[PDB]
């Protein structure tokens, strides 16, 4: 018994016990959403704990690489250690391509990197999912990573504590061509679908990203105006 | 590895080192041996392990040459006792080599002991094992003075005017503390060291059975059956 | 070669040729030879072809890695130190470069080829460099305005192309301010038949 | 554990490998001055199977020569690098190894495997044997140990074959050999070879004699 | 059976032996760093569990180099090792850019360098909380790090036993326009509101400043500095 | 389970590390009494048999400095060869002596990396290191890897008598004279070893070190009879 | 040889020489200068005949690999970056100067790639013996074209090196990449026309076999 | 478990790579006058490529039985290291020199305390001193010589037919492939019932060759006919 | 203890089996199903995708190619495959360097195989958790954890293997139509109504493989429809 629980090999049901704890501690972290149109990138997560003593803005989107960012949740230091990480290979795989490194590269990259911690033994695989996202020649690109090493093209990841739920809320109201503001309707919709519809603006972070710009944070009003829309219909 | 590195080096809740604890029961597990250290002459007698007789006397030898000067006894695993003879030789003649000199055994009594304890380095000229070594040794020389010397599969080393080594070492303490005196000949203290010896001895003393090296500021000799039948009566 | 690099009243201001060569021949008269490292630090590279290209591809993940390591805007200081560091670790790579940008104010670094590195207000390179040192030294003023500076660099690199015969074509300038880059280029059409 | 003692202060693996080497087919071998006399048993259950000769040479012009018993790929390991040794040892000194300094060389190798983790010790009795001036035989223990013999057996119930060579102290060590192998080995079961080394030449001897001297004992 | 026999996942996710070295963290003398636009100062207690020892020669705070400065509690021997692998990599990062470390570098080098230890096998959680106090571009921040390697920058924190008693002191306290002097008088008194005699032996304090006055170096106050005021708290 | 190897017991603490303090206290009793201008050691030394070699604890350093360990000898020794290249390297290649404290800043490094994982022993030696650094200064080395600066310690089997003798008179050190001390020092080892006839002119051997001069042994006739 | 490249509005035509030459005497004729890369780049070396091979080779698999691992066609930059930290550690010693030309999702780029390591984009190209030959064409036919311009232009480049230049002669072969894709032209001109020689036959008498074995394949 | 031994002194990871053996594919050899049969048993109608029995050298072939993916890494071992002589010596070894390599990296294996033994046994055919041979090797890496041997399902069985129902006559190879199924159906039907499913060499030291299963009907046939 | 990073986490068990081995056939037993069909003008290799989490199905890719004539799918956890892709374009490419051909199928899976069964034998490291369909050359091979490979003329892996394979059987022909058939086949085995989205299909036809893009696998719906 002992011997499947603690090294990362597969039991006689076929899985890795490790990667599966991992995976719920990655779900007992906090909530996080990244959603796509066709024109922008939404993502919208839980601030973190409001300590009066706290002088530091904590924002759970990071930018890794010029026109390529990250929106990680799971243990703290996990993220921070993946991010680390991500920045680490964003710039040497731009020194091997020749050009800015785009996010399906990054993803992939990050992704072969996580592999072996999940098919050897001796390293602790990080507890972190969330997704790589930027804008690829002008379309918005979102791939989806997790402490189980997988990588994916996704229109947007939903990920955190009561994460099936943000998905079926989600999957249920997205579309591609949604617009700008339903996009923002929806996701944070399906963010709140976690948190609970009567949580206050203050609870939660809201960003976009657009082609030509830099990654640009929701204002406190424009939080408020956006949950009595969502609240209203 | 890490995790036999980490046997190998687990302290007691009592203090010393657990592999230490346990060397020092297999260190005894021995043919018993006698040294005696008198202002003119340094003595070490053991009795031959002869399995069976068919086993010819002559190869079963217990005393190793380690240098011009310098002789080593040993008691318990015989295995490890080669290892430290050619390390020891190594050094004597590395010393040598250096300062042109023969060395004090008080100098090879440190370079071995800083050796013992060195199971995890990884270069093997810079250690013994990868374990403390499962023998008691009698090192012997001659240093402008006649020297005996006690090595512990500890690390520890003391120099001492008498000690007894091997499954008979508490008997013949016993016995030396009322038999022993440093103020006689080197015959009549061959006779003493070989009378002792024989209390223990399993089988009758005979000059076949027994083996003798006596340093002295004129030769490092060895003595022949025919010269112990000398003192055998 | 001239590479030129000035500072302004409210920016940088570099300057240079476009005639590479190896000989008496032009192998290209259209090389761009102001190198961006970040969207506000350019390298003027200037010594051996392969090993300055290879220094600002380095120092262009260098500075960008560190930049979102600190979370603020790519530091041309860190740059010129990066490309210091290779220059003098590397004495087979024969490498000398102007590094000037704009963080938080506009910065001139001068790395030499042996990696000695000067902070200064106004700097020239490359074999055609050598002509124009006194002209430079007489007509720089502490201060200029962006036309002013740019009749300077205008005046400067053009009389480095009438002189060295490494230097030609048409001058390729950019002035680095805190609003971002703005391309420039005299036209070899007037510089020639003046 | 593996390299490392035992609460008692025992290496536990190395008299593992101890058993291990007893658990082998029996070998017996008797000397005088100018001769070995070596006899080997082997199990006859399958008649399809070709037996092995276990007398092997180490180097042909010193006149040495390998025997074992215990687990035989270690014994094909250890023949290598003694030969090996030898071939080194003459390359790097222009001169033809010492017999003792072989079995030296060859007990530090099998040392080398129980002095480290990662690794499993031979667990093989191997016999070194040579005649050029005079017969020497030594016994390698699996542990590094080794000393020479004047007669001794190695392998399956090899202790009651000692017990019984040191009572057999015969002159004609083809009789000691032969009725010390005879005193555990079935001759329905066991097919038995017997060698003579002699100075620096090799044959062995009629089934005939041996297994009439085999048969007169344990009977 | 309870996982906690290496840094892994117990089947909620949890990771135990850095909850027991959080236990052991939690269990050090505090620390006390307050930040102010006017200077940065941290406070720590030293127990005085011989007399033997000379407390007024022992330090609580290392520098990792002119402008960087941390203390610990916990297993206060871990920051040997932190601070020694802290002070190689940032020397060598400021002088190899000739200009100060940033805060940022400085919480990612303290963040990757703690958190290997909860993320390998034959190795052991830290077990302390640090307190890393810097000065870069004219700015002072204090950084708490956690066993986990979570390190957050903090206006003002505390580390070590004490922490509960002090945080809400902390929060009841307005560091705008406060003097460095009111600094060191305040983390006095809140210091000695911890105390807490019939659990915790006497201490002495260290008090390590950074502020105008000596341009941003770090300087430590000797006793004569404090003395009125810890007689006045005492 | 948390016994046998480096990692938190589900109390928060290293059963190792704390096995490590019972390894110190193995060792003869070492007994140190520092005063700004002079300081002293006091040791106890039993010969471990009628036949054995006393086994000189205290080992000097360099000329006015003195350095003496309890618990595992070899790591006693290292430490000495350790304290002694540095003081080489400090001389030649800084122009100083070695600073008391910061000497032991690699030897705590390599301990703190031995508390830290497996595999690597840990320490099983404490040691104090007397030495003239702008006067006399006197230094405890722990296993965990940490120096601090004391003004009188014992170290070895037995060391919390005297550890207590010396605490209830450490605020007189400053005052007290190189005889005071020395008789300090033979009071604590008194205390530590009541029993008569043990302490003798053989088995304690007292060395004296002043500042601005060099680090001698003293007769003990004249304390002990 | 004479391996040029000319870049218009959509693509790039990369133009060479079918020859190759040791010392004053010809090598190999029809030889086939442009080396594949990718579907949407092509390379074209002058210099040691190996190193072009394995160099475009080396860009080649990286190209493949990382059009098939991220389903991404790749970018000429990326195959010049390969080219140059591969050339640049050997100093040199690699001798293999490359005109890369390709047409990615950010349009169409041509490279010169040197022994040593070092890059330049440029509108248009000339390399080996027949460069100058080749160049002066091109400075003064070069404009803003479409590729049947391009085309002409490129051409009337290498014939004017393959008329001037020693080591330069035989055919011409073209490759144009375009947006719609890439599309050869081997031997597009046989400018080299060599003389109708009749054929020669000696008398089968005119050997003699001393001894013969005959082996068969199985 | 590891490779280390035990109370009673045996590996017992090797005894069970042994056991391993036993479970695999029927492999069968047998020495005879003017050459070696190797034959080998598949679980499935395998004319596609041969998959049981394998070459190594222009004198070599070897049978398989036990953990396909180890067999077939040592057998390009083999393969490999009998290339290197030939580079080495500029000739081709014999079965001996095969039966070396592999017994060696087995025996590493089986001795190396952080891996585990190859659980696959080879049959060498071949010649030496211009006679025929016939070795076999286990994965503890003994080598063992035979003038007949089987491994794999009905190992035991079909090795005592040999032990003790095949005749001590020297023979052809044809006779001796005809008592092969002989006593291979005497074990067992379905080695009578159906052929194609069957791999047997021809080993001859220049012009080995594999046999149709229309040869091994014609087999077939003749046993059929001659108990009648 | 801690993790042994130098352990043999595969083994022989008491009954001659693998233990470790036996658990990632089983890992990739669970995989999502896919297929190959022999025919006698080519090859055909279709594999399901899953919707779930918002993956863009377009883009996703299930069936990867390794050179112009090598197709490659799996069934198993992604990450494992994703490595071993990385591995087959490195064998593939090397072989390509070599011999500038297009690497043969029982080569490449020769080469692959060896490298995929060393992590039976590599210590503190467990088997690929994947079963490969491999198709090229007018042959299919699939292999398993142990690196043991099979060629095949109708394979299953993934859900439904067995079957599905029997169900293949029933659903052979010409290539033109063997598409349909065995989307018909593996229509059998999918949760839901599959769309052209959740499918990829490869074909070897003649001399190379290529993945059917989606409007592609559209017009084979069509015709199923």
């Amino acid at each position: 018994s002992i011997k499947d629980e603690i090294y990362n090999i597969f039991n006689a049901d076929g899985k890795i016990l490790q990667i599966e704890y991992g995976l719920e501690a990655v779900n007992k972290s906090l909530p996080l959403v990244v959603l796509k149109n066709k024109n922008m990138i939404v993502c919208a997560a839980k601030k973190n704990q409001g300590h009066l003593l706290e002088d530091e803005v904590q924002t759970s989107f990071q930018p890794i690489y010029p026109n390529l960012y990250s929106a990680f949740t799971g243990n703290w230091a996990d993220v921070f250690y993946v991010n680390s990480k991500a920045k680490d290979l964003a710039h040497y795989a731009s020194y091997k391509l020749g050009f800015s490194v785009t996010p399906d590269i990054l993803c992939r990259k990050l992704a072969d990197e996580l592999q072996p911690l999940i098919q050897s033994t001796g390293e602790r695989a990080p507890a972190f999912a969330g997704a790589l996202f930027g804008f690829d020649n002008g379309k918005p690109v979102v791939y989806m990573t997790n402490i189980s090493a997988v990588c994916y093209p996704v229109y947007g990841s939903m990920v955190g504590s009561k994460n099936q739920n943000m998905y079926k809320y989600v999957e249920k109201y997205y579309n591609e061509d949604i617009e700008d503001e339903k996009l923002f309707e929806v996701a944070v919709g399906g963010l709140l679908e976690s948190l609970g519809e009567n949580s206050v603006y203050q609870e939660m972070e809201v960003a976009y990203l657009r082609n030509g710009e830099v990654l640009k944070y929701l204002d406190d009003k424009e939080i408020e105006s956006l949950l009595l829309s969502i609240a209203d219909k | 590895s890490i995790v036999s590195r980490q046997n190998a080096n687990t302290y007691s809740a009592e203090g010393r080192l657990y592999q230490v604890e346990y060397a020092m029961q297999a260190m005894n597990l021995g043919t018993s041996s006698i040294g005696i250290k008198t202002k003119d002459y340094v003595l070490l007698a053991s009795e031959k392990k002869i399995i069976s007789k068919l086993q010819n006397p002559s190869s079963v030898k217990k005393h190793y040459r380690v240098y011009d000067h310098i002789a080593l006894g040993f008691s318990g695993i015989s295995a490890d006792v080669k290892t430290i003879v050619d390390k020891s030789r190594n050094f004597a003649i590395n010393h040598e080599y250096l300062y042109d000199e023969n060395c004090k055994v008080e100098r090879l009594l440190e370079h071995l002991a800083d050796l013992s304890l060195n199971f995890d380095k990884k270069e093997a000229d810079e250690k013994i094992f990868s374990r403390p070594f499962g023998a008691s040794l009698l090192i012997i020389g001659y240093d402008t003075e006649p020297r005996l010397f006690s090595l512990d599969p500890s690390g520890s080393y003391l120099e001492y005017h008498a000690k007894a080594i091997g499954s008979g070492s508490e008997v013949i303490e016993n016995m030396l503390e009322q038999e022993f005196d440093p103020n006689v000949d080197i015959n009549s203290g061959l006779k003493n060291i070989l009378n002792m010896l024989s209390k223990v001895m399993k089988d009758k003393i005979n000059n076949f059975n027994v083996e003798i090296t006596a340093i002295t500021k004129n030769e490092c000799k060895i003595l022949t059956p025919e010269e112990i039948e000398q003192f055998l009566e | 070669t001239t590479i030129m690099a000035v500072k302004y009243a409210d920016g940088i201001l570099i300057g240079a040729d476009c005639r590479t060569s190896m000989g008496t021949y032009v192998s290209s008269r259209f090389t761009d030879k102001l190198t961006k490292i970040s969207d506000n630090i350019y390298c003027c590279r200037s010594g051996s072809a392969a090993d300055t290209q290879a220094i600002t591809q380095y120092i262009t993940e260098l500075v960008q890695r560190s930049s979102f390591i600190d979370k603020e805007i790519p530091s041309v200081k860190k740059a010129a130190m990066a490309a210091k560091d290779i220059i003098y670790r590397y004495p087979n790579m024969l490498a000398g470069l102007i590094i000037a940008g704009y963080d938080t104010k506009p910065r001139i670094f001068n790395i030499s080829l042996g990696g000695t590195m000067t902070e200064a207000e106004w700097q020239i390179g490359g074999s055609g460099s050598a002509y124009i040192y006194g002209l430079c030294d007489t007509t720089f003023k502490p201060n200029m305005n962006l036309e002013e500076a740019l009749e300077f660099v205008k005046l400067a690199v053009t009389c480095a192309i009438k002189r060295d015969n490494a230097s030609g074509g048409c001058i390729r300038m950019a002035s680095i301010t805190r609003e971002g880059v703005q391309r420039f280029f005299y036209s070899g059409d007037k510089i020639l038949n003046s | 554990a593996l390299g490392i003692f035992s609460p008692d202060g025992r290496l536990i693996q190395v008299e593992y490998a101890q058993q291990a080497s007893e658990q082998g087919s029996l070998v017996v071998f008797s000397s005088d001055t100018n001769e070995i006399c070596l006899s080997i048993e082997t199990k006859t259950h399958n008649k399809m199977l070709i037996d092995q000769n276990k007398l092997l040479p180490v180097d042909k012009d010193l006149n040495i020569w390998y025997t074992f018993s215990g687990i035989k790929p270690d014994s094909y390991k250890v023949l290598n690098e003694a030969r090996l040794i030898c071939r080194n040892y003459k390359i790097k000194t222009g001169t033809n190894i010492s017999f003792d300094e072989l079995a030296y060389e060859l007990s530090l190798y099998k040392q080398k495997f129980t002095l480290d983790s990662s690794m499993r010790p031979f667990g093989i009795r191997s016999i070194l044997l040579q005649v050029k001036d005079m017969a020497k035989i030594y016994v390698l223990e699996p542990d590094g140990n080794y000393s020479e013999y004047k007669c001794g057996a190695v392998g399956q119930k090899s202790v009651s074959v000692c017990e019984y060579l040191e009572k057999c102290e015969e002159e004609d060590i083809i009789f000691r050999s032969v009725s010390g192998l005879g005193t555990v080995v079935q001759s329905d079961k066991n097919k038995v070879m017997s060698y003579v080394i002699s100075k620096d030449e090799i044959r062995r001897v009629e089934d005939e004699t041996v297994s009439q001297i085999i048969s007169t004992v344990s009977v | 059976a309870i996982l906690d026999v290496d840094t892994v996942y117990t089947n909620t996710g949890d990771i135990l032996q850095i909850g027991y070295a959080q236990k052991a963290a939690d269990n050090g003398n505090t620390a006390i760093c307050m930040k102010n636009k006017k200077g940065l100062i941290m406070i720590a207690e030293k127990p005085i569990e011989s007399k033997l020892y000379v407390s007024e020669k022992n330090f609580r705070i290392k520098k990792v180099n002119n402008s960087i400065f941390q203390i610990s509690s916990g297993i206060e021997t871990d920051l040997v090792y932190i601070n020694e692998n802290l002070k190689n990599n940032l020397i060598s990062e400021k002088h190899s850019n000739d200009m100060d470390v940033s805060h940022e570098s400085v919480r990612n080098q303290i963040v990757n360098i703690i958190h290997q230890f909860t993320r390998y096998s034959g190795v052991r959680p830290i077990g302390i909380n640090l307190l890393t106090c810097s000065k870069y571009k004219n700015e002072y921040k204090i950084l708490q790090t956690d066993c986990t390697g979570k390190s957050l920058f903090f206006k003002s924190s505390v580390i070590g036993k004490g922490s509960r008693i002090v945080k809400t002191e902390l929060e009841k306290l307005n560091l705008e326009n406060m003097e460095i002097r009111d600094l060191v008088e305040n983390g006095i008194r809140i210091l000695y509101k911890s105390y807490d005699p019939l659990k915790d032996k006497p201490f002495d304090i260290e008090i390590g400043i950074m502020c105008e006055e000596t341009n941003g170096e770090f300087v430590r106050l000797e006793k004569n500095q404090y003395s009125e005021i810890i007689e006045k708290y005492k | 389970d948390y016994t046998n190897y480096i990692i938190f017991n589900p109390e928060g603490k290293i059963k190792q590390l704390e096995f490590i303090n019972n390894t110190v206290q193995l060792g003869s009793t070492v007994v140190a009494l520092k005063n700004k201008s002079f300081g002293v050691f006091v040791t106890y030394n039993e010969k471990r048999s009628k036949f054995a070699l006393q086994q000189k604890k205290i080992f000097p350093i360099n000329s006015k400095s003195l350095f003496s360990f309890s618990g595992i000898t070899n790591d006693g020794t290292k430490i000495v060869k350790y304290l002694k290249n540095s003081t080489v390297f400090e001389n030649i290649r800084k122009g100083r002596d070695i600073h008391p404290i910061h000497v032991f800043d690699d030897l705590c490094y390599s301990a703190c990396i031995r508390t830290l994982t497996n595999g690597n022993r840990l320490y099983g030696v404490q040691g104090l290191l007397l030495t003239d650094y702008q006067g006399i200064s006197l230094v405890l080395f722990d296993p965990k890897g940490s120096a601090k600066e004391v003004r009188g310690m014992s170290i070895g089997s037995r060391s919390q008598s005297c550890r207590t003798i010396l605490e209830d008179e450490c605020d007189k050190f400053e005052e007290y004279n190189k005889e005071e001390l020395v008789r300090l020092g033979i009071k604590a080892l008194r205390n530590a070893y009541p029993e008569t006839g043990v302490l003798n002119k053989d088995n304690v051997d007292i060395w004296i070190l002043e500042t601005n001069q060099e680090s001698k042994q003293i007769k003990s006739e004249e304390y002990l009879q | 040889t004479t391996i040029v490249g000319v870049k218009y509005k959509g693509g790039v035509v990369i133009c060479a020489d079918t020859r190759s030459t040791s010392g004053p005497i010809v090598a190999d004729k029809n030889c086939s200068k442009i080396h594949y890369i990718s579907d949407n780049i092509q390379a074209c070396g002058a210099g040691t005949s190996a190193d072009i091979t394995r160099v475009t080779r080396k860009a080649s698999k990286v190209l493949s690999i990382f059009s098939k691992t991220y389903n991404r066609l790749p970018r000429v930059s990326h195959c010049v970056r390969t080219c140059q930290l591969h050339l640049h550690p050997y100093q040199g010693h690699i001798s293999a100067a490359l005109v890369v030309g390709g047409v990615d999702d950010t349009g169409a780029h041509l490279y010169d790639v040197y022994p040593h390591g070092s890059s330049n984009s440029v509108s248009y190209t000339a390399l080996g013996s027949g460069s100058l030959a080749a160049i002066s064409i091109l400075e003064a036919g070069y404009k803003d074209m479409n590729r049947e311009e391009a085309m002409e232009l490129a051409c009337a480049a290498i014939e004017a090196g393959i008329m001037n230049d020693l080591y330069s002669g035989s055919n011409i072969d073209v490759c144009v990449i375009s947006q719609e894709g890439r599309e050869m032209f081997r031997n597009y001109k046989k400018v080299g026309v060599r003389n109708e020689v009749p054929k020669f036959q000696y008398p089968r008498s005119s050997v003699k076999i001393l001894k013969e074995d005959i082996y068969k394949y199985i | 478990s590891s490779n280390t031994f035990t109370e009673e002194g045996r590996l017992l990871q090797t005894e069970y790579a042994i056991k391993n053996v036993s479970k695999g594919g029927t492999i069968i050899g047998l020495v005879c006058k003017d050459g070696v049969i190797l034959l080998g048993i598949n679980k499935t109608e395998l004319l596609d490529e041969r998959e049981k029995i394998y070459k190594i050298n222009p004198k070599v072939y070897v049978s398989v039985s036990g953990l396909f993916g180890d067999a077939m890494l040592l057998k390009k071992y083999g393969q490999v290291k009998a290339q290197d002589f030939l580079y080495e010596f500029d000739y081709d070894c014999d079965i001996d020199r095969i039966c070396n390599f592999i017994s060696e990296k087995k025996q590493l294996f089986t001795q190396y305390n952080s891996t585990r033994p190859f659980g696959f046994s080879f049959i060498y055919a071949g010649m030496k001193n211009n006679k025929f041979k016939l070795c076999s090797t286990d994965p503890s890496g003994t080598i063992n010589e035979w003038k007949g041997v089987c491994f794999g399902e009905n190992e035991d069985a079909i090795n005592n037919g040999l032990r003790n129902d095949f005749p001590d006559e020297e023979m052809d190879m044809e006779r001796g492939l005809f008592e092969i199924f002989k006593i291979l159906s005497k074990v067992t039907e379905c080695s009578a019932k159906d052929h194609k499913k069957y791999e047997i060499l021809y080993f001859k030291n220049e012009e080995s060759r594999f046999l149709e299963f229309e040869e091994i009907e014609n087999i077939l046939l003749r046993i059929e006919e001659e108990k009648n | 203890m801690f993790l042994d990073t130098h352990k043999q986490l595969t083994l022989f068990t008491s009954e001659g089996k693998l233990d470790q081995c036996d658990n990632a056939l089983k890992a990739a037993t669970q995989g999502s199903l896919s297929v190959g069909c022999v025919s006698e003008n080519g090859v055909v290799l279709a594999s399901l995708k899953e919707s779930n989490n918002l993956v863009i199905l377009s883009e996703y890719k299930k069936i990867y190619q390794i050179s112009p004539n090598l197709g490659i799918t799996y069934s198993g956890c992604q990450p494992d495959f994703r490595i071993q892709y990385n591995l087959s374009l490195k064998i593939s490419e090397e072989y390509t360097d070599i011999y500038s051909t297009n690497i043969p199928i029982r080569l490449f899976v020769e080469q692959f195989s060896r490298q995929i069964q060393e992590y039976t034998i590599k210590k503190g490291y467990r088997p690929f958790g994947t079963l490969l369909l491999i198709v090229g050359d007018n042959k299919m091979y699939r292999v398993d954890p142990s690196g043991s490979y099979t060629s095949l003329q109708v394979g299953t892996i993934g859900r439904e293997y067995t079957e599905s394979g029997r169900l293949l059987e029933r659903r052979k022909g010409m290539l033109d139509d063997n598409i349909s058939t065995c989307v018909e086949c593996i229509r059998e085995y999918c949760g839901r109504s599959v769309k052209s989205e959740d499918i990829d299909i490869g074909v070897y036809r003649g001399q190379e493989f290529r993945v059917y893009s989606k409007e592609e696998v559209q017009e084979v719906f069509d015709s199923i429809n």
